[PDB]
């Protein structure tokens, strides 16, 4: 916490989608590299930061993360309109958390920037016989909004790194 | 479990803050005590080109130890509110996992007050990453 900042941007991003699908667990692993199996609902809202590089700059993220559950929606909502980019999260094992991101989409549209910077992300790809979402119909949805499409894994850590990567340049190329 | 691990990491470096800053606060100490024997010196009570130097290098070097102050002082305060926000959350989950038939009517006072100061902790974090950034904005336009 300095008086003059060694980063050259901050970008702040938002985690949505239902409850359970992994937000708060992908933050843990960007941010500190950690995990856990416990299943510790987030109450409201929290946030992280972590630094990065990118084309010779230095980066800093301030990373959100959301309660899922329908019944923070307004606690939640008052978090989306400063956001720089959102990621949306669904469970590739979970096909109502897919079915969901549709609405997820919607509350972007009240709720955000005009211009947000918007990511699909499907988690828990580590659980090869449970997974239910073809990732071919999650791609060709993404496709279809021109939004990016990742599958990750915050238990082992499988693409996570990249997702936020992914995230803060398509930001860097708008801002 | 995850939750010690996470309190002993932000302990120790609370404790490593504290550290840097006593010992910044000592070396305040002893360069005000060279101050002023500096002063004695020049004002007649080595060679006094040779005194210059060394008032212009404590000049400095009380600069130096000044922003070095209050750099910690910045972390210290951040490490404060991450560990609050640590005890509210802790102490809201416990009043949750309370039964609803047993829960008082100043339970849920107490819950409703616990989040809003859980709340306004994470404002205040926030408020202080806002406030790093206006300062790396205005010394940017300054330079
Ligand atoms: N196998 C596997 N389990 C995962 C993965 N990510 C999260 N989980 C598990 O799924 C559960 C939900 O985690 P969590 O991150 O808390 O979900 P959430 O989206 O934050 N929920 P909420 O919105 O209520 O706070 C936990 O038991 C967690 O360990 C993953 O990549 N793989
Ligand atoms: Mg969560």
């Amino acid at each position: 916490g300095h008086m003059n900042p060694e980063y050259d941007y901050l970008f702040k991003l938002l985690l949505i989608g239902d409850s359970g699908v992994g937000k708060s667990c992908l933050l843990l692993r960007f941010a500190d590299d950690t995990y856990t199996e416990s299943y510790i609902s987030t109450i409201g809202v929290d946030f992280k930061i972590r630094t990065i590089e990118l084309d010779g700059k230095t980066i800093k993220l301030q990373i959100w993360d959301t309660a899922g559950q329908e019944r923070f929606r307004t606690i939640t909502s008052s978090y989306y309109r400063g956001a720089h980019g959102i990621i949306v999260v669904y469970d590739v094992t979970d096909q109502e958390s897919y079915a969901n991101v549709k609405q997820w989409l919607q509350e972007i549209d009240r709720y955000a920037s005009e211009n947000v910077n918007k990511l699909l992300v499907g988690n828990k790809s580590d659980l090869t016989t449970k997974k239910v979402v073809d990732n071919t119909t999650a791609k060709e949805f993404a496709d279809s909004l021109g939004i990016p499409f990742l599958e990750t894994s915050a238990k082992n850590a499988t693409n996570v790194e990249q997702a936020f990567m992914t995230m803060a340049a398509e930001i860097k190329k708008r801002m | 479990g995850h939750m010690k691990q996470e309190e002993l990491k932000r302990l120790y470096k609370a404790q490593a803050i504290q550290r840097q800053l006593e010992e910044v606060e000592e070396r305040q100490r002893a360069s005000e005590i060279q101050g002023v024997r500096l002063e004695k010196a020049l004002r007649g009570e080595q060679d006094e080109a040779q005194l210059l130097q060394e008032w212009f290098k404590l000049v400095l070097e009380k600069n130096k130890l000044m922003r070095y102050e209050s750099e910690l002082l910045i972390m210290a305060q951040e490490l404060e509110l991450e560990d609050h926000q640590s005890r509210l959350e802790q102490k809201l989950r416990e009043k949750m996992l309370k039964e609803e038939s047993q829960k008082d009517e100043k339970d849920l006072n107490e819950e409703q007050e616990v989040f809003t100061e859980l709340m306004q902790v994470i404002e205040q974090r926030d408020k202080l990453v806002d406030s790093l950034e206006e300062q790396r904005i205005r010394e940017k336009a300054e330079d």
